[PDB]
């Protein structure tokens, strides 16, 4: 069922779906560092603890 | 060998929710001498528990979880509607548990007296599902040597706890709530951490050969793990004060922090890589389900789709991914774990009830294990006990938990019992299905 294996073989142009997946992958990393960031700032602005 | 089966189950069983739930047991039995008794309890109702899914992972035997049982006990909708609970509830919520107990424990030697930010926490429990993720998509071969070495650090740090707790011993109660409302909620935190048992028992039976065996694994098996469990709250009992253990998100570092000086590069760094061992099995052992309820035809083509050049089910995980990700729009982590333990001991209240109903329907059904009925009896009336209980006392996460299930009838008409015919409709399923498997890269697998 749906588009099997011997289709999506030569349906990957590059132009289009090839360079879109690159970009994709791309902006998963760049935003799963964003959100890494975003934690590690967080962490150095929110107030430490007093000692006892 | 016999022994060697125990070797495999209670590695299996420990889990990492004794990180999370001590503090847990706590907070609802009130003084340790009744969180002992609480944690002893849940391992007796877990060797019932797990006793009767030794029957039917012999009886029935089909291949994908309690979806595979409710194929044959009940069919057509109450199938269905076991695995858009297990997809929207069960599988996204004790990953978000043990995702969010990695992120406290990872900060927590960063605010080693004031709480760690819930902001923070809420990041870092994403940033480790999303790389697991990740890592999942890229490769099998990857995923499995990252399940295969941190199954030690759960074992490690959990012992650890227990020899320090000895050495505390060798250098050295009351029960102050009993409200039936309180003890059904620390019965759900104290068997969170047993919660292995409903999914993989019948891994076992095929290394452990003759089928009276496998009883024996599971009443061997379950006592050592009660035993590990009461030794490490003996060993938090041991050296805090109840003032203590309910301030923490994050018990054990406490602990760590007492005894052992160098504690930032320990319990925080063992504990953590349980878990992240833990969330990367529940992700690595996911596609069973998808398989199977694309298979059986209730679940949408696209998620049976496999990318061809890694073998690996991408669709699938980012389903179960961004399902796990939205939990991180509730509030606390022992609110998610009471929502989690209603729908799971919902669940296999139906399919315990199902056994039943199944030797009273089809009797002598060639069964391999065969329980005395005595079991049973006891241990649905346990399962309605808890539910029946929470009800009312925890209103409010039933009621959006009874609304995910109840959204489930209209997919289930549309999707699998209607079959709605016109051409344009399946037309724009189909256009839907192929953006995907073209924006993916991904195929069917073979049939
Ligand atoms: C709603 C969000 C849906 C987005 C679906 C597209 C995701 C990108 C995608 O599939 O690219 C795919 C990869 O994607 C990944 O492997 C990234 C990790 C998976 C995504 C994690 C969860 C995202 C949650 C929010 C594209 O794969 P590809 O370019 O066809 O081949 C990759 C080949 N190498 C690089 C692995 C050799
Ligand atoms: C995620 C949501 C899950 C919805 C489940 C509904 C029931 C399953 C069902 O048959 O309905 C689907 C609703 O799914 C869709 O319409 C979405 C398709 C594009 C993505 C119909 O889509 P399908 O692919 O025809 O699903 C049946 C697949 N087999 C059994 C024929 C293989
Ligand atoms: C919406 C679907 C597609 C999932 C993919 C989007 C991801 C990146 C979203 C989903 C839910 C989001 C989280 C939801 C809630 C919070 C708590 C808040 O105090 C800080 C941000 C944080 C922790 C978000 C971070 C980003 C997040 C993880
Ligand atoms: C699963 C992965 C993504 C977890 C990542 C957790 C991140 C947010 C944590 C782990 C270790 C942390 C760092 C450890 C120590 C310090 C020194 C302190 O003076 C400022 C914060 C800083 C610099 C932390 C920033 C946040 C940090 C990088
Ligand atoms: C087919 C797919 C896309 C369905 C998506 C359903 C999503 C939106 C649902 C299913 C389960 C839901 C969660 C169930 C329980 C709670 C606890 C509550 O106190 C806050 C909201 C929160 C955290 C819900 C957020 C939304 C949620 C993640």
């Amino acid at each position: 069922t749906g588009l099997s294996k011997e289709e999506l073989l030569k349906v990957a142009g590059s132009p289009g779906w090839v360079r879109t997946r690159w970009a994709l992958l791309l902006l998963f990393w760049l935003g799963w560092l964003g959100m890494l960031a975003g934690a590690v700032v967080i962490i150095v602005r929110a107030p430490r603890c007093r000692e006892l | 060998t016999l022994l060697n089966g125990v070797a495999i189950i209670v590695g299996t069983i420990i889990g990492s929710g004794i990180f999370v739930t001590p503090t847990g047991v706590l907070k609802e039995a009130g003084s340790p001498g009744l969180a002992l008794v609480v944690w002893a309890a849940c391992g007796v109702f877990s060797i019932v528990g797990a006793l009767c899914y030794a029957e039917l992972g012999t009886t029935i035997s089909k291949s994908g979880g309690d979806y595979a049982y409710m194929l044959e006990v009940y069919g057509s909708l109450p199938a269905f509607l076991k695995l858009w609970i297990e997809l929207l509830i069960i599988r996204p919520s004790s990953q978000y548990i043990v995702a969010l107990v990695f992120a406290t424990y990872l900060l927590k030697p960063l605010f080693p007296t004031c709480p760690v930010p819930e902001e923070a926490a809420k990041l870092v429990a994403c940033l480790c599902v999303l790389l697991l993720t990740a890592v999942n998509c890229y490769s099998v071969k990857a995923a499995t040597r990252v399940q295969d070495a941190f199954a030690a650090a759960k074992l490690l740090a959990l012992a650890l706890i227990i020899l320090l707790g000895f050495v505390q011993i060798g250098k050295g109660f009351e029960g102050t709530k009993l409200d039936v409302g309180n003890i059904v909620l620390a019965l759900y935190s104290g068997l969170f951490a047993y919660g292995g048992w409903n999914y993989l028992n019948f891994v076992t039976e095929e290394m452990i050969n003759p089928y009276r065996n496998l009883p024996l694994a599971i009443i061997i098996s379950l006592p050592i793990v009660t035993l590990v469990y009461v030794l490490t709250n003996l060993a938090y009992f041991t050296t805090l004060s109840t003032e203590q253990m309910l301030s923490s998100e994050a018990v054990a570092v406490d602990f760590g922090n007492y005894h052992l000086g160098v504690m930032s590069w320990i319990i925080p760094v063992f504990v953590g890589l349980s878990c992240f061992g833990s969330v990367n099995g529940s992700l690595f052992t996911s596609s069973r389900l998808f398989f199977v309820g694309s298979r059986e035809g209730h679940l949408p083509s696209i998620l049976s789709m496999i990318h061809p050049q890694l073998l690996t089910p991408v669709p699938s995980l980012v389903f179960t991914c961004v399902m796990t990700l939205l939990y991180a729009f509730s509030k606390d982590i022992f609110s998610v774990i009471n929502f989690f333990s209603f729908f799971n001991w919902l669940c296999v209240a139906l399919a315990i009830i199902g056994m039943i109903w199944l030797r009273h329907r089809k009797p002598e059904l060639e069964r391999p294990i065969k329980v005395n009925l005595a079991l049973p009896v006891f241990f649905i009336l346990a399962c309605l006990f808890l539910i029946a209980v929470s009800f009312w006392k925890t209103p409010v996460e039933c009621g959006i938990g009874f609304t995910i299930i109840l959204s489930g009838l209209p997919v289930y008409f549309f999707g699998v019992w209607w079959k709605n015919k016109p051409k344009w409709l399946l037309q724009g399923i189909f256009s839907t299905t192929v953006l995907c498997q073209k924006l993916m890269q991904v195929v069917p697998q073979e049939t």
